[PDB]
């Protein structure tokens, strides 16, 4: 076990690293001829040496965070001359919040857009991507269109700066927003007028704007542009969609872990599930993510419609009998919540 | 037609209320139209025969 | 409208504690006590009151068949960590109008009974508690 | 749940044995001699587990 | 699963005091009382509580057949030296699920009875005590 | 070893007061109450106690046949001089294991009854007292 | 309990296989393994019966 | 028109210290004490006064859940640099006419409590201060 | 996010005096009192203050189980040599967010209690002191 060791060493001061964040997982796809596979990158120091220096700079741009470094980076490496779908298939297995891929082509972007739209709508999994030039109408697709970003006497294309944007978005905490967030590393942006900025932000692009001082993001909108009665102006904001996705993921995890197949479908067990969901909503209310006075309840109309579909006679049936009826393997529930927005517009009138 | 397990959580807004429908009264009513003859029994505003004109609809 | 049959019988009660059904239950109780302050108003002979808050208090009595409360709280109480529980009570008399189901939350018990027996006497356990929150499910 | 004598199988066996089932009471058929065969029917109910859950949330 | 026969009868109780079996036990009792403090939180109507500690209290009742407690504590109490004891209680009803055996430690008695008799009345002794520690052996 | 016959009957009790046998005793009682102080120890949830001393308290009830207490204390109490007495109690049931004989010393009475009678009611006297010392003779 | 969504830790990889095909296969009546969040787990707990009659229903 | 319900209850208070909400607030108060000089005027029996200024005083009490005041002032006080703070107090009872909000500026604390704890008692902290200015928001 | 369980209970405190743990500690406190000077500025109605320094004060109470303070300071105080000490206080409630540890340095005691005893009452000792410096370990 060796002799006792009492070592007192002298050294100079060292620089302090930015604090790690508990929230924010981002997956990136890189193309290198060597070292294929999935690598988990926690810190900027730990990067495999097989990657090219250009892939290293993409990783480094992704590492920097707005307020904190993203929690974890998932990198999948493919040699090339291969369909993107084979990397998408592997990425379906893992858990991630944002997807970016600096080396992109138009067909690859279309494939990613279709894949994420399909996942969100059919697969019931909430994921997002940051893409260079995509006109997708979905909330899961973020469109960032800024040309020729120059950092430290370098040229970065629109498609290859999305890693930095994704890192910025992942670094932001839930209480705040990315509107008017400034980038100190960025130096120069091509000249551009304000009316064009208004037109693009109305169109649904997340662009860079030049204000008093350093460069900063203009607005934190999504790519959603077409509104309906069900989907209003709230869904166009990144912050609101992010908190909704967090709620969805938490509830899905609880339900899958504790209830699917484990317990019998009876009214008492439904009441137990309702109580559990209400407790989770109260926990969310305490952390001030959502407003108070949220409720959970049995969805009566859907249950009655399901009973009608199966041919059950509802005549001479009490409301309690309908509410407590057997519904096979289905559970119908409904809830209600409320979410606030950040401060972005101010009017101040001064009388002299 | 059984299928894969379905766990969906949907986000929405701005529902609306409706009018309660009661089981209280029965009314006898006479109409004239050249089609869809015979008696007609109606419970709701959606199961109305398209044969009757708008004036008869009123 | 009222018939003597419409009064709820307490034999038709059910209780869930910490998500687990308890079959050997004798009685359940839960009640909120309001805190009031007397306020004398000038020119008025009748003194009024101001509402300030409330206390929730309850108790559970059950036949002695297992060591439920020991397993629930005994080891955690000694270490200095206090647990909190949720209880659901249902009253469903077939001759009444409907059911009454209430969830009582943030329950902290008042004591723990280790042993209480007597020769020629059957065993019973009484467990008072306090609480802070509640919810309504299926009220009449 | 209920348990009782299986009436239809017993009547079928009685027909197969040549016995006449007309002008016979229900009780007479129930306690008729059936050789070495006993026919019983029971009725029970089972419930499925939770498989699909629908949650509607309004903002 | 629940049956009336599963309730434990107190006739099947046994007691050991200081390592010696007492055949003459009428009832045994042990219970922990929690100390709680009211805490009013701003913006909340229902007041909450903070757990702070506990009290163990119990009692033993026995038929008067010998001078057990005299020999145990009488001479030492006068001299100013207080003794401490350990008790083990077992409840084993053949019709129940299983046995319940608990050891109660650091027992200090509250009083000593020298004489208590009445004409036409049979003798009995009641001995309250306090305690601090306990252990579980064979819980249900 | 225990038989129901081994419980001591109170009919087999005897009392001597100030060296004189009293044939008319209904009940005799003597008991020591301990003084305890709560002590909270840092890092321990179960609070402990410290023994500080004791109180002896008792009472005698007797049929009203003579003026025993009057002659004992009445004249001395008025003059300002308080007397002290010694009592011996014996419990000897033939069906028990053995006898129990205790001497109670330094007895001071609490009150004096001059007259208490009612029409249609037989006379009885109750005399509480306190004490400080005791001795054991023939314990079981 | 049921066997729906029961995770198989030992199994590592399944051939690429689409969701709508799985829906059709379980509709015909088949026990198949599906890829899902976390480990690999059973899609559904059905058996081979597919004929629906008044005597034997959905249950 | 005076009603008992209109009296403001203090459970509806809220506090902001240095821009950050304090959930564990227990007490808040602020007061301005006027400085007066006695003046005697010839031919006038009653003595009059002259107003010369004021001094602001207040106090805060919080439940001991964190080291907030340490992080606020401890290191700065040692080096000889004194910080000043702004506090906002809000009182909004649902049964009252309206809300009352006041900002207290240029606050300087009087002391710093490093440690004050007691076995068997929950922790509390009291912090007096002095201030100079104030502002009115949502007056009634 | 304020909860009643998060309030620190003083039964979880611990003390180290001069490098040695003291088990019989009952109470501990330490406090810094700021020295302030009133300043009146022309044209300003409210009086302001200037911070000039601080003085540290504290106290310790222990159960009387040994002659600790005698051995600590008694002989040295007679000869004219004054010792200084270091004390470490730790408060770690399992239900709280975390632990809090503070070292109090350059402690000078105010007095020495040779004897203080009372018949029927348990012994306690109170020791005030003054200090100059402190350090933060494991702040919350």
């Amino acid at each position: 076990i060796g002799l006792p060791s009492i070592n007192i060493s002298f050294k100079e001061l060292a620089t302090t690293v930015k604090e790690r964040s508990a929230r924010g997982i981002i997956a990136m796809v890189l193309k290198d001829a060597k070292a294929l596979g999935l690598n988990e990158i926690h810190e900027k120091e730990d990067i495999p040496v097989d990657l090219s220096a250009e892939n290293k700079e993409y990783i480094n741009l992704a590492l920097m965070g707005n307020v904190n470094t993203p929690n974890k980076l998932l990198v999948y490496v493919i040699e090339g001359e291969a369909d993107i779908q084979t990397a998408l298939d592997f990425l379906e297995t893992k858990e991630f919040n944002y997807l970016c891929m600096p080396k992109a082509v138009e067909a690859d972007k279309t494939a990613i857009k279709n894949w994420i739209i399909k996942l969100r709508d059919i697969d019931k999994v909430k994921v997002k991507a940051v893409l260079g030039k995509v006109v997708g109408n979905h909330e899961g697709i973020i469109n960032f269109t800024t040309e020729d970003v120059l950092v430290g006497e370098k040229k970065y294309s629109v498609d290859e700066f999305t890693s930095r944007v994704a890192g910025l978005i992942a670094g932001t905490p839930l209480s705040q927003s990315v509107t008017y967030t400034k980038l100190s590393d960025v130096v120069d942006i091509p000249k551009m007028t304000k009316v064009d900025a208004e037109s693009r932000v109305n169109k649904g692009e997340l662009i860079l704007i030049k204000e008093a001082g350093a460069i900063r993001i203009a607005r934190g909108v999504n790519s959603l542009t077409e509104l309906t009665a069900e989907k209003g102006e709230m869904f166009q904001k990144i912050k609101i969609v992010d908190t909704l996705d967090i709620i969805h993921s938490d509830i899905r995890k609880v339900i899958i872990d504790d209830y699917i197949g484990k317990v019998t479908n009876s009214y008492d067990n439904k009441c137990l599930l309702i109580v559990a969901i209400k407790s989770y909503l109260e926990e969310l209310e305490k952390s001030a993510l959502i407003e108070s006075d949220s409720t959970v309840e049995i969805d009566f109309e859907a249950q009655k419609s399901y009973l009608k579909s199966k041919g059950v006679d509802l005549s001479y049936m009490t409301l309690q009998e309908i509410k407590e009826a057997n519904t096979g393997s289905k559970v119908f529930l409904k809830a209600k919540i409320k979410v606030l927005d950040a401060m972005e517009d101010i009017d101040l009138s001064i009388e002299i | 037609a059984i299928g894969l397990p379905s766990i969906n959580i949907s986000f929405k807004e701005l529902a609306t209320t409706v009018k309660e429908r009661s089981a209280r009264g029965i009314i006898a009513m006479v109409l004239k139209d050249a089609k869809a003859l015979g008696l007609n029994e109606i419970h709701e505003k959606e199961d109305i025969p398209v044969d009757l004109s708008a004036e008869n609809k009123e | 409208n009222m018939e003597a049959r419409n009064v709820m019988s307490g034999t038709w009660g059910e209780l869930w504690l910490d998500g687990n059904k308890v079959a050997e239950v004798k009685k359940f109780q839960a009640k909120m006590e309001f805190t009031k302050e007397d306020i004398i108003i000038a020119g008025q002979m009748g003194t009024d009151t101001k509402y300030m808050g409330y206390k929730g208090k309850g108790s559970i009595t059950l036949y002695h068949v297992s060591s439920r409360m020991h397993k629930l709280i005994g080891e955690k109480i000694k270490r200095g960590s206090e647990p909190r529980f949720v209880a659901i009570s249902k009253l469903n008399d077939p001759d009444s109008y409907g059911a009454e189901r209430i969830a009582v939350k943030n329950i902290a018990f008042d004591d723990l009974t280790l042993a209480d027996w007597e020769v020629g006497v059957k065993g019973e356990i009484e467990a008072p508690f306090t609480f802070t929150e509640y919810d309504f499910l299926d009220i009449i």
